[PDB]
């Protein structure tokens, strides 16, 4: 194993949980936005191909 | 898209142009702005969609103890 | 109805109908349409360009931009 | 019927779109665009040119070593106050079609201007009495002002010069290392721009 | 136009109108002009539909009740 | 035919700059970008848009595709997902009989 690497995952899983309401708020919409212009990759693919 | 951007190719163009034209080229941008979004989170650390792998107990996935049972009964 | 509006996998059909419909111009004399189904669809600049000069009315132009795509 | 209507409306839209360019027409609203049912001619109401001081403008037209003393700078000038140049929303450009614009839009617009440019038919001669009414109704009635006779030839000479400016710059270059109506593509490109499209007033209606 | 017609139709009005439309040179086709006289589907009566019940169908059809008016 | 060249080493690009992303971030972490159903999302589906043109785009009409009920997987399941493999538990019965598990279907 190694106790360095946990304390560091942690470590780190706590700043992830203790970041600002704005930041994660942020993360969310980039998360669904992200997925929104998945969901249409297809026709957009198409449309680029014969542009 | 990034391997050749149609803003590049639109003020080039030689043929008649249309809304359509211009609402991919707006798309691949937003396309292009929401990866470098998210690669510049990344970077920081500050990406929950990636975390370090935790540790796995071998003991426990091995066996069923007796309080387990006793949970699934529970249940 | 069927030269628009198709996927990528269609193009060979696409180009089918376009020919025909590019026949079908030819043959009612519509040269205006004609040429611009013509330069929709051409991909090379000299075929866009002379086919615009061509259209226009100018001959000789048109005939230099052939050479050189030639 | 719908087929030779389609073509009728785009030949009588490119010579709207040639009439309304050419003497920066603007607020094209689409309650003054008349278009037939039977035909598809086009025609529209409400034809009045607009004009800006030169003090509200960026033009240059005066800078040409004019003879028209530095005092006297606020003198007219024809100029398209609205972002884009000509109306084109999709709606049009969706009826007319992908083959339309590019075979009988922008041709029609470069035959029009190409026709009406020196061909033994030179507008310079014929815009300067049109032009030296429109600017005497415009200083009578914003301005409030008597024009001198001086003064008053020199901008309609700016006025004339610019309004051939305009009308030359769509004819097709003589030389040949670029298509044909490639103006005639830059303005369409411009029409067609959603940013440029976007920043209008709502009355123009441009989703229209 | 309506006249010129092969062999079938009469042939001496075929051959006149020929000889009419050509005689004429270049003002026969001067008249050529973008049509003005297109017909509506309000005009044409046609738009008139009436429910309709057909085996093969489920439920009813609108289909249009003056194809021969 | 020198564009199917360019396309197929385009592919040939892509792919291969996924193989290093992949094993460069998976070493010692769980990276969830490259995978596109594993941060699965319930979209709504609601009928006012109408025209249908460039969804991605028109922020305010794609706003209306409020998420509901998200939800992870396992790697294996989404695994599945990919291809047409179907799910591991699935019971798909036919005139009163098994027949061969099917695969979700794909819709627009």
């Amino acid at each position: 194993f190694d106790k360095r690497r946990e304390t560091e995952r942690k470590q780190y899983l706590r700043r992830l949980l203790s970041r600002s309401p704005t930041e994660i708020a942020e993360e969310e919409s980039l998360v669904i936005e992200a997925r929104k212009f998945e969901l249409a990759a297809k026709k957009m693919l198409t449309e680029r191909a014969s542009l | 898209t990034q391997t050749f951007p149609l803003a590049k190719l639109l003020p080039r163009s030689h043929k008649s142009l249309t809304t359509d034209a211009y609402e991919s080229a707006l798309l691949e941008g937003k396309i292009a702005v929401l990866y470098s979004r998210i690669e510049e989170l990344k970077r920081q650390r500050k990406w929950s969609l990636r975390q370090p792998k935790r540790f796995i107990d071998p003991f426990t996935r091995e066996s069923p103890t007796h309080w387990d049972h006793l949970l699934a009964e529970m249940k | 109805e069927l030269s628009e509006g198709q996927g990528i996998d269609n193009q060979k059909i696409s180009d089918a109908n376009q020919d025909a419909l590019l026949e079908v111009y030819m043959s009612l004399q519509e040269d205006d349409m004609f040429y611009g189904t013509w330069r929709r669809r051409a991909k090379y600049f000299e075929t866009n360009a002379a086919l615009s000069y061509e259209q226009i009315g100018i001959w000789d132009k048109a005939l230099q931009l052939y050479e050189a795509a030639q | 019927n719908y087929w030779l209507f389609r073509k009728q409306f785009t030949a009588q839209y490119a010579s709207f779109i040639f009439m309304t360019y050419i003497m920066c027409i603007n607020s094209r609203q689409p309650q003054k665009i008349h278009i037939n049912e039977g035909s598809g001619n086009i025609w529209t109401s409400e034809m009045l040119p607009t004009k800006v001081a030169t003090g509200k403008t960026h033009s240059t037209a005066y800078n040409n070593s004019t003879l028209d003393p530095a005092v006297k700078a606020g003198a007219p000038i024809f100029y398209n106050t609205e972002s884009v140049p000509f109306r084109l929303t999709p709606n049009i450009q969706k009826f007319i079609g992908e083959a339309g614009l590019e075979g009988i839009l922008s041709v029609y617009i470069l035959v029009i201007a190409n026709s009406l440019s020196d061909s033994e038919f030179d507008m310079e001669q014929y815009l300067s009495l049109f032009v030296r009414d429109e600017v005497i109704s415009w200083f009578a009635q914003q301005h409030r002002a008597s024009a001198q006779t001086n003064q008053l030839r020199e901008i309609v000479r700016v006025n004339v010069e610019l309004l051939t400016k305009r009308v030359l710059q769509l004819n097709h270059i003589p030389n040949s290392q670029n298509v044909a109506t490639q103006f005639v593509l830059n303005l369409i490109s411009q029409a067609v721009n959603p940013r440029n499209l976007a920043y209008t007033d709502s009355a123009w209606m441009a989703y229209l | 136009s309506k006249h010129l017609k092969p062999l079938p139709y009469y042939h001496q009005h075929s051959h006149t109108t020929l000889r009419i439309l050509g005689k004429l040179g270049g003002r026969n086709r001067t008249f050529i002009k973008p049509v003005d006289n297109l017909k509506t589907d309000s005009e044409l009566f046609q738009n008139v539909e009436a429910m309709f019940k057909i085996h093969g169908l489920p439920n009813e059809v609108p289909l249009s009740i003056t194809p021969g008016l | 035919s020198t564009v199917l060249n360019e396309k197929d080493e385009a592919i040939n690009r892509a792919v291969a700059e996924k193989l290093r992303q992949r094993k460069e971030s998976d070493r010692g972490w769980v990276n969830l970008t490259d995978d596109p159903f594993n941060p699965f999302l319930q979209f709504t589906n609601p009928d006012s848009i109408l025209e249908k043109g460039h969804f991605p785009y028109s922020s305010i009409a794609a706003a209306l595709f409020e998420v509901d009920q998200s939800n992870y997987f396992d790697p294996e399941i989404t695994q599945l997902i990919k291809d047409k493999k179907p799910l591991p538990r699935t019971l798909c019965f036919k005139d009163n009989a098994l027949t061969t598990p099917l695969p979700p279907s794909i819709y627009e």
